[PDB]
């Protein structure tokens, strides 16, 4: 007509937030500097401002960031279609299409209508839309109502079309809003188990086995997801304190003497480096410094070549025989000094191969023929008893330091480390001091041969489990000490580690001082290697994989300690118990949670309000509306809101409303009384406060000026100012006291009333060939013979469960044979409907009178459905009548044998 | 009469087929009635017909193009509109790392119900995996995670004695790995020099890729300017 | 006798390019330098080797540069502190120096599409890759989802490898998810110890039509305001059109974390023509707060919600204006860019910062020097005043006191300030001095500044003072160094600087001068100088309309955007709606947080000056070392102090 029609409008949909997420490129040629680019975009759907902000990276330039790019996009006239973020499907909701004419001079008469869709009922259909004329003034708005009912869940479609009267104009806005299933969703955690293989699992595999969550008032047909979470639990190893560096300043020391002496000046210095750069100390002791310890070093090297003799071996003096002890104690410090400073390979493999060749005896002992002056430097070798252990333990230590360095040039290096360990292991059970034992047990747990009952002995020799001493020097027992604590460290024995460190610590031993370089070198190599073996944190390596009945391939994660923190996440819609089990060394946390959505009572609606609406014949049609609303909090309810929409064609009274604005703790807009009688049909009451302790009422006159065949009921909402979210919405209308629109319900399904009710017929009764016609119908999916196994009733429906006896002709659904389909039949249409138990029957129908989906798939009795008698074989043969049964079987032959032609 | 017979506008029929039958002689003031074929639509307000004038038939309204609804976006995906009217086209592309399922060209046509469809379906952009990351003799790089992606690095380490050849880290593109690196056992011979110190890097123990310079005292023997390093194989490739 | 020095950075950064800059003094001749980086205490391996010969024609001044390797072979953890060893040798003259380790390598910045998200949809984010230089670089990046909990959901190891310094990412957001504040961080694998982050919430929303700007007619509020706060409420549609409604107002205080609500605050007043007034009482304000005295409210903040109802009821729009402080001056006085330490008897420069309450910057307002006649002066365009004060030459403290003079403010309402400076400490009482000086004017690239050198020393010993040289400290290391020229008798110089955008946001200048002391040993006299950059993009980034034709687009109408930026230059974009914005506005990327991430990161640590020449160098991140010995202290700590 004058109106443009509504397919022709292609409604506005594309509403993204965000768009134009597009990497570009100046490649164009530059005038300047700077390069054009001229982009073409299509402008997205929506009436706004976009903030359009560009990032540019240069490998010149580096990173620039724009100042933001506006534009605005507008219309004269359009519709703000205003959707909630989701509804609560089968609960009645109303909806405001806002229609916008921002003409100065110019009133729009326009048609606006809320377009079908099966998935909601509303006041339109299939059969006949939902229009509304309606006029809205220059530089003015419209509010439009739309009551509707979401049938199913998911993302649904809502389209609102608008044109405009003798005006080339429309404007059409199609959105989806989320549809949520009834009640509340819920966390259910449903197992909580900690991950230790080794503590809480046999043969280092642990297994739990997690059952379904317990889903009992939970709603039909909703989804639910399990979740299994996955963690790792870090757990730091505590070690024990480094040395101070302050306490190393007096191991720094200017080396002087005499072969033996040089050496004493040279251990300190050697050992406190070897610490501090172990230790990492060098800040709190002076980075500068390090300089200096090295050239002290290098100064006691260079002097101790003075001491060398030709045989490669060293004294005190050049005219002195050589000691053994001497010898093997230089390679030993040569050794530890080797990365501080350059030494020479000849010099240091040189005196190695002196002790082998010279000093070893066939059983593999070090024997010394020309003992140090300075006795004091042996340490525990000092004692008399069991010189031949101690000294080829000595010897072979030394040796071992310089097995890395002297393996190419020293042939029978290996052999005497060898032979030296078998003397050790041969003897070793017979050692009656803990020195000994100490040192001795060292050397053997540096070959790896000190096991069995010679590890037994080591350990047992311990007192208190936390030193090795013996009658004497002190500082004797804190070198063997030190010497057991390297031990346990070459056999990584960390359990009985801190009770030993921590005695050497308490000793409180820090070296210098006449006859101590031997527990000074001890005790700072033994302290720096347990700083450099100690571990910071325990080790987290594991395994785990959870085998679910539904996937075939199970799903392994590997925890580790770098993303212990890491949360891995497994999800099943399914609620199917299944097992887990973690491998490998460490701890763990599984957590086995299930969301879904659970039936309330009480109901969730109406929580902090309670709204009771009426609408009642007044004593040119007006009705009376009144409204009671009470707070449900502790105390009275700050400022309030009552927005209230209009039934179809009525408008409040002036007067009435103008009293009402007048009245005292309330208030309505200067706008909304100023507002002519039409075309609103939207009104806000802005209450002071709502008590909490009774109903707050009121009541005013409503007008029907304009009369439609379809009411559509109106609504009140209230809520307070602060919270949108905690609301109450009441419906009313006057041939519905609910306000409800007429739908059924069967379980949680619900569809909108249609006048689709199974006809009855007939009295003059039917031929073959209409059965034959109507049933051979493109348009019927089924054809079926039954018999009514058990009639049940339903709120809304009357039900019958029919075993399929015989599939004439099949539909989508498949019956197969002797399978259970339940037919329904709405109460109204009871009338028509003459079913009985135990009796066979004749149906067909539409595939359109499907609803829902298997399991619980149900079959409406509507007008097309065809439902007859069948009479039993019995029954059959006799009159009254043989023709009916005769028919029956040529309609089966027919449609079995040829069914339908194209 | 004074007129003629006229032959359909371009996308128009006649809104009665009968007309062209009916060969009516047409008189001055005489209308003829047009529908849009389909696919179109009237530019204005009203009916649109011709009027026939003494010179000629006179055209009152027009038909154009009906439109399609705008495209939506696809997620890693760029969107190439060439309009939106009736049998434009809109060609797809994914961004790099993503491959394309379905059809990469789309037009705006007619559908059943007569209306304004996009077909076909848009297309999805789905992320190209490299998986499988390669494992490596006496090594372990870790990784624990599946499918990796363009971009996804996974860095090797090997364990214990072994020396590490190569780059650690592998990188994932076009769903193929780079070459990872192999972890070799490698030792290294002391080195020896005739009246040579030694400067720098002494270690006791030399695996690999190992530096060292040397100082010596003069009348030092070879040329020139020393310095070594440690290559696999054990083998020392430069002027000892 | 001659002597040789070098100076570093006093912080060294892997896989970044580092100078170091060697001198020689009283030197003849060529003189061959070889420079060596090791790793300390361990000099396993050459981490660098370089040479070069300093040329008498040079002005015997050198420099070497390196990049550490990025192999980072020297093991991180338990996180710091990494050292190396930097040795420069001479003609068989050695001097080593042993510096600090920052792993950090780089900078990374997090771009989301949005500040907001509903759960089910997706989060676009784009980590642009940059080194300190601030220019595009490949590298392996590690990145982390992290819930509200503090937890991480999802770990990814990504290279940015041919992405031209940006990578694209994307994370879906489960339906079912909880809500709260998000975070994406990201480091450069390299650098674990550096995290960049950014934060986007989760939540369940529809976007308005609308938005509500509430601003007080203050950006403060005077604690003796008979008037009491006034706010005015502004209501317009996204799309530019005014609204109509009823607005609902309400006052709060805020004292730290807490909130206390002022119930009585609460007013409902109409909004017409897009507008609407409201005003917090003085009583009723007083009135909500347990203690009588008012003064007690200064030092804590106002906060006014606003809640905008469509006449239609079909649109809500929630806004909020908070941290109003509550003052006794609309005036801040800052002493955060005037060094710490004077020279006796040399003026002492004093950079005072004027700032609004809400920590902006002041224009035009009057500011002297308590205890001293006149020296009145003006505040910048950037809020910046500059003070001289003669000193009296002692090693007494100095105590400056610095106050507003505002015409129309009563004396109590003025802004005040106090700071102490030390005296810098001669070695030995030579009672020698450099001084440096600068214009302080708005400082902007393609730009000259002039830096003035100015010495007090005793004439006996000054004739030997030839030259000065100079060292450009900018985004943590050296980016140009030289030589200042003195003639004998000359106590000022000028030097003539030209400013780029590598000066950019902020540099600093230490000078020094070195002569034989009357002690006969060596002496080293340094002062260093701090001065602000107006900050911008190195080159250029432009968006706007290419249709031009100054009318308003329709929705899915084809428009034509044009960009302007430099040749090669990869540009992302985005399109959000302003609705978003109106229901979150943080996080947004710009310029001036990319220039306070580099701010944060810098190696200097005070504005100028020490407490000796070591103090000097050190407080502008630097390491001297020289043969006679005279060295600044190893360096403690990466973080500046404070
Ligand atoms: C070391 O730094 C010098 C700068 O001057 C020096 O800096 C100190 C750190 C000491 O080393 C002192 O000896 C001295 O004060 C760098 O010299 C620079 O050279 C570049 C070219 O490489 C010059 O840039 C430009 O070059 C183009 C041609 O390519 C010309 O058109 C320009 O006019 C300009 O000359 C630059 O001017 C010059 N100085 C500056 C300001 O940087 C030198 O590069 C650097 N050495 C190393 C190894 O990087
Ligand atoms: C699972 O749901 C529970 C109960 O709803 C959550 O517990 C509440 O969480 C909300 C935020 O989502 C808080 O505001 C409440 O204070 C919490 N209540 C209690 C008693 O804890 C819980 O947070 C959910 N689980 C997870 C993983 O967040
Ligand atoms: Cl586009
Ligand atoms: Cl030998
Ligand atoms: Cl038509
Ligand atoms: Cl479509
Ligand atoms: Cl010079
Ligand atoms: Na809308
Ligand atoms: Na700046």
């Amino acid at each position: 007509e004058d109106i443009i029609a509504e397919e022709n409008i292609v409604s506005r949909s594309e509403f993204p937030e965000s768009w134009l997420w597009n990497v570009e490129d100046l490649k164009e040629p530059p005038k300047n500097g700077i390069s054009t680019k001229l982009m073409n975009i299509f402008l997205k759907d929506s009436i706004t401002t976009w903030e359009i902000l560009a990032v540019s990276m240069s490998d010149k330039k580096g990173i620039c960031v724009a100042d933001p790019f506006e534009v605005t996009v507008m219309q004269d006239f359009f519709i703000d279609l205003r959707l909630p973020y989701s509804v609560v499907r089968n609960e009645q909701v109303e909806i405001r299409a806002v229609l916008y004419n921002y003409r100065q001079n110019q009133e729009l008469k326009v048609r606006v209508e809320l377009l079908h869709n099966p998935a909601f009922c509303s006041l339109a259909t299939t059969k006949r839309r939902h229009q509304q004329t309606v006029t809205i003034p220059p530089k003015s708005s419209l509010s439009v109502p739309y009551v509707i009912v979401p049938l199913k869940t998911g993302l649904q479609e809502v389209e609102v079309k608008a044109a405009v009267y003798h005006h080339f104009i429309s404007d059409g806005v199609r959105k989806s809003l989320k549809v949520v299933p009834e009640g509340i969703r819920m966390n259910k955690t449903v197992a909580v188990r900690t991950l230790d293989p080794e503590r809480l699992g046999r043969e280092g595999v642990q297994k739990e086995d997690i059952p379904p969550a317990d889903l009992s008032d939970q709603v039909p047909d909703t989804e639910s997801e399990t979740r299994i979470l996955l963690q790792g639990t870090p757990v730091a190893q505590m070690t024990e304190d480094a040395v101070d560096a302050e306490r190393l300043k007096h191991l720094i020391v200017t080396p002087s003497g005499c072969g033996e002496e040089n050496m004493i000046g040279m251990t300190p210095t050697v050992i406190a480096v070897h610490y501090l750069d172990e230790t990492e100390q060098w800040e709190k002791f002076g980075l500068e410094k390090r300089q200096g310890a090295l050239e002290l070093i290098k100064k006691g090297y260079t002097q101790q070549l003075a001491f060398r003799q030709p045989s490669s071996a060293f004294a005190a003096f050049v005219k002195r025989a050589p000691s053994t002890w001497l010898t093997a104690y230089v390679v030993k410090v040569f050794s530890l000094a080797v990365n501080l400073i350059a030494i020479d390979s000849q010099v240091l493999c040189g005196a190695v191969k002196w002790l082998i060749l010279e000093k070893q005896k066939p059983d593999g002992v070090f024997q010394e023929d020309a003992p140090v002056i300075h006795q004091e430097m042996i340490g525990g070798l000092r004692n008399n008893n069991e010189k031949d252990m101690a000294l080829t333990a000595f010897v072979l230590i030394s040796l071992q330091e310089a097995k890395d360095i002297c393996e190419e040039q020293v042939n029978s290096l290996p052999g005497s480390i060898t032979k030296a360990g078998d003397f050790l292991e041969a003897n070793y059970m017979n050692l009656q001091r803990s020195y000994t034992v100490a040192i001795a047990g060292y050397a053997l747990a540096q070959m790896g041969r000190l096991k069995g009952p010679l590890l037994n002995k080591f350990l047992t020799t311990a007192k208190d489990k936390n030193r090795w001493e013996d009658p004497g020097k002190q500082l004797y027992n804190v070198e063997a000490t030190s010497y057991a604590l390297l031990a346990l460290l070459q056999l990584k024995d960390f359990d009985f580690v801190p009770p030993v460190v921590r005695w050497l610590n308490e000793q409180r031993y820090y070296g210098g001082g006449y006859g101590s370089t031997q527990a000074t070198f001890m005790v700072f190599q033994a302290l720096a290697q347990y700083q450099k073996d100690a571990p910071d944190h325990q080790e987290l390596n594991l395994d785990v994989s959870l085998q679910l009945p539904s996937r075939s391939s199970k799903i392994t994660h590997r925890i580790h300690w770098e993303s212990a923190s890491l949360l891995r996440s497994e999800e099943t819609k399914e609620n199917e118990g299944f097992t887990v089990t973690a491998e490998g060394k460490g701890q763990g946390t599984l957590s086995v949670v299930t969301m879904y959505h659970a039936k309330a009572k009480d109901q969730l609606t109406c929580n902090k309000f309670d709204l009771k609406v009426t609408i009642k014949p007044a004593p040119k049609n007006t009705m009376i509306l009144e409204i009671c609303t009470r707070y449900r909090g502790d105390q009275d309810a700050t400022m309030s809101i009552l927005d209230i929409s209009m039934m179809t064609g009525f408008a409040p009274d002036t007067d009435d409303l103008k009293q009402l604005a007048n009245g005292v703790d309330r208030y309505i807009s200067k706008y909304e009384l100023d507002k002519a009688f039409s075309d609103r049909n939207t009104l806000i009451i802005y209450l002071d406060k709502v008590s909490h302790s009774e109903d707050d009422c009121l009541a005013f006159k409503v007008h029907q000026y304009f009369n439609v065949e379809l009411i559509q009921p109106g609504a009140v909402k209230v809520y307070a100012y602060y919270n949108l979210e905690e609301s109450c919405t009441r419906f009313y209308h006057p041939e519905k006291e609910d306000g409800k629109l007429n739908k059924l319900c069967r379980d949680e399904l619900c569809r909108c009333a249609e006048e689709n009710c199974f006809i009855q017929k007939s009295d003059d009764k039917v031929t073959l060939e209409e059965r034959l016609d109507k049933a051979c119908e493109p348009g019927v999916d089924y054809v079926y013979k039954t018999r009514l196994v058990k009639v049940q009733l339903s709120n809304d429906f009357d039900e019958y469960i029919m075993a399929i006896e015989q599939t004439i002709k099949s539909g989508s659904d498949e019956v197969q044979v002797g399978q259970q389909r339940t037919f329904i039949s709405p109460i109204k249409c009871r009338e028509a409907l003459k079913l009985e138990e135990k009796k066979h029957y004749l149906m067909w129908g539409l595939s359109s009178d499907f609803w829902g989906e298997k399991p619980n798939l149900s079959y409406i009795i509507g007008k097309d459905t065809w439902v007859e008698h069948w009479p039993e074989e019995d029954e059959c043969q006799d009159e009254e009548n043989q023709k009916q049964c005769q028919d029956l079987g040529a309609f089966t032959e027919s449609m079995v044998v040829f069914g339908c032609p194209n | 009469s004074c007129c003629t017979i006229p032959s359909r506008p371009i996308n128009m029929k006649f809104k009665n087929s009968v007309e062209t039958d009916a060969n009516a002689n047409y008189n001055i003031g005489d209308t003829i009635e047009y529908l849009c074929l389909p696919g179109y639509r009237k530019q204005k307000m009203g009916p649109i017909y011709a009027k026939c004038t003494g010179t000629g038939w006179t055209l009152f309204n027009q038909c154009i193009k009906r439109r399609c609804p705008s495209p939506r976006d696809i997620d890693n995906g760029h969107l190439d509109i060439g309009g939106v009217d009736f049998g434009s086209s809109i060609t797809y592309s994914c961004n790099s790392g993503y491959y394309l399922i379905g059809e990469y060209k789309s037009y705006c046509k007619l559908g059943s119900t007569g209306s304004m469809v996009w077909n076909p379906k848009a297309p999805i952009c789905e992320s190209v995996k490299c998986q499988l990351p390669p494992s490596i003799s006496n090594g372990r790089h870790n990784g624990y995670n599946d499918f990796y992606t363009d971009g996804s690095v996974v860095t090797y380490s090997c364990n214990s004695g072994y020396s590490l050849i190569g780059n650690s880290g592998v990188l994932c593109s076009g769903g193929e790995w780079s070459n990872p690196p192999t972890c070799q056992i490698v030792k290294c011979p002391h080195p020896t020099i005739l009246n040579g110190y030694l400067s720098s890097g002494f270690k006791r123990s030399y695996s690999y890729n190992d530096n060292v310079d040397f100082t010596c005292k003069y009348g030092y023997k070879l040329s020139g300017s020393s310095s070594s390093t440690c290559s696999p194989g054990n083998t020392w490739q430069p002027e000892l | 006798s001659p002597m040789y020095s070098i100076i570093t950075p006093n912080i060294l950064r892997l896989e970044s390019e580092e100078t170091m800059v060697l001198e020689a003094h009283d030197a003849q001749g060529d003189v061959p330098v070889t420079v060596t980086v090791h790793d300390f205490p361990g000099k396993k391996l050459v981490l660098s080797s370089e040479k070069t010969v300093l040329t008498p024609a040079t002005n015997h001044m050198g420099n070497v540069t390196f990049t550490i390797p990025a192999n980072r072979e020297f093991k991180s953890e338990k996180g710091r502190n990494k050292f190396v060893t930097v040795q420069a040798t001479f003609g068989t003259q050695v001097v080593e120096k042993v510096v600090l380790v920052s792993l950090q390598s780089g900078y990374l910045f997090i771009q989301t599409d949005k500040t907001i998200y509903t759960p089910g949809s997706t989060v676009l984010y784009r980590i642009f890759t940059v080194n300190h230089k601030l220019l595009p670089v490949g590298r392996t990046v590690m990145v982390n989802i992290e819930n509200p909990e503090g937890i991480p959901v999802k770990q990814d190891s990504l290279s940015s490898q041919n992405q031209l310094g940006v990578l694209p990412l994307s994370w879906d957001i489960p339906e079912l998810v909880n809500m709260g504040q998000w975070k994406i961080r990201a480091y450069y694998e390299n650098s674990p110890q550096q995290v960049f982050s950014t934060e986007f919430e989760v939540k369940e929303y529809v976007l308005p039509s609308f938005e509500v700007i509430v601003e007080p007619t203050e950006k403060f509020y005077y604690i003796y305001n008979e008037k009491g706060l006034e706010v005015t409420i502004t209501a317009r549609f996204l799309y530019g059109k005014k609204v109509e409604g009823t607005a609902f107002v309400i006052f709060g205080i805020q004292d730290g974390e807490q909130r206390i609500s002022l119930p009585e605050s609460l007013k409902r007043i109409p909004i017409e023509d897009g507008s609407g007034e409201v005003v917090l009482s003085r009583k009723v304000l007083l009135d909500g707060v347990q203690n009588p005295r008012a003064e007690d409210l200064v030092g804590k903040s106002l906060y006014v919600s606003a809640t905008v109802i469509l006449h239609s009821g079909s649109d809500m729009v929630q806004a909020e204006r908070s941290g109003i402080p509550i003052v006794t001056s609309p005036y801040q006085i800052h002493f955060t860019k005037t060094p710490k330490y004077f020279k006796p008897g040399m003026p002492f420069d004093l950079m005072v910062f004027v700032t609004n309450p809400d920590g902006s910057p002041a224009y035009r307002v009057p500011v002297a020097v308590q205890g001293e006649d006149t020296v009145q002066s003006l505040t910048q365009g950037d809020g910046v005043a500059k003070l001289s004060i003669n000193t009296h030459p002692s090693q007494k403290p100095l105590s400056i006191t610095v106050r507003t003079k505002k015409q129309e403010l009563s004396e109590a309402e003025q802004a005040t300030r106090t700071m102490q400076a030390l005296p810098y400490s001669t070695v030995g009482n030579s009672n020698n001095y450099l001084h440096l000086s600068v214009l302080r004017t708005e400082l902007r690239p393609g730009e000259t500044l002039n830096v003035n050198f100015l010495l007090r020393m005793d004439r006996a010993h000054e004739a030997k003072i030839r030259y000065y040289t100079y060292l450009i400290m900018n985004k943590g290391r050296l980016l140009k160094a030289g030589r200042q020229v003195r003639e004998p008798g000359q106590d000022l110089v000028v030097l003539p600087l030209s400013i780029t955008t590598d000066f950019i946001p902020s540099f600093r200048l230490v000078a020094y001068y070195t002569l034989i002391g009357a002690s006969g040993q060596r002496e080293v006299v340094a002062d260093s100088v701090w001065v602000d950059v107006k900050d911008s993009c190195v080159g250029s980034l432009v968006v706007k309309s290419g249709q031009s034709e100054d009318r308003q687009p329709v929705p899915g109408q084809q428009m034509t955007l044009k960009i302007e930026g430099d040749h090669g230059a990869r540009v992302v974009l985005v399109a959000v709606d302003k609705g978003v914005f109106v229901l979150n506005k943080k996080n947004k990327l710009t310029q001036s947080k990319i220039w306070d991430v580099v701010e944060k990161a810098d190696i200097g640590c005070t504005p100028g000056s020490g407490k000796d020449y070591a103090g000097v160098f050190s407080d502008a991140g630097l390491t001297f070392t020289s043969s006679s010995g005279q060295q600044t202290a190893q360096r403690a700590e990466l973080q500046c102090p404070q």
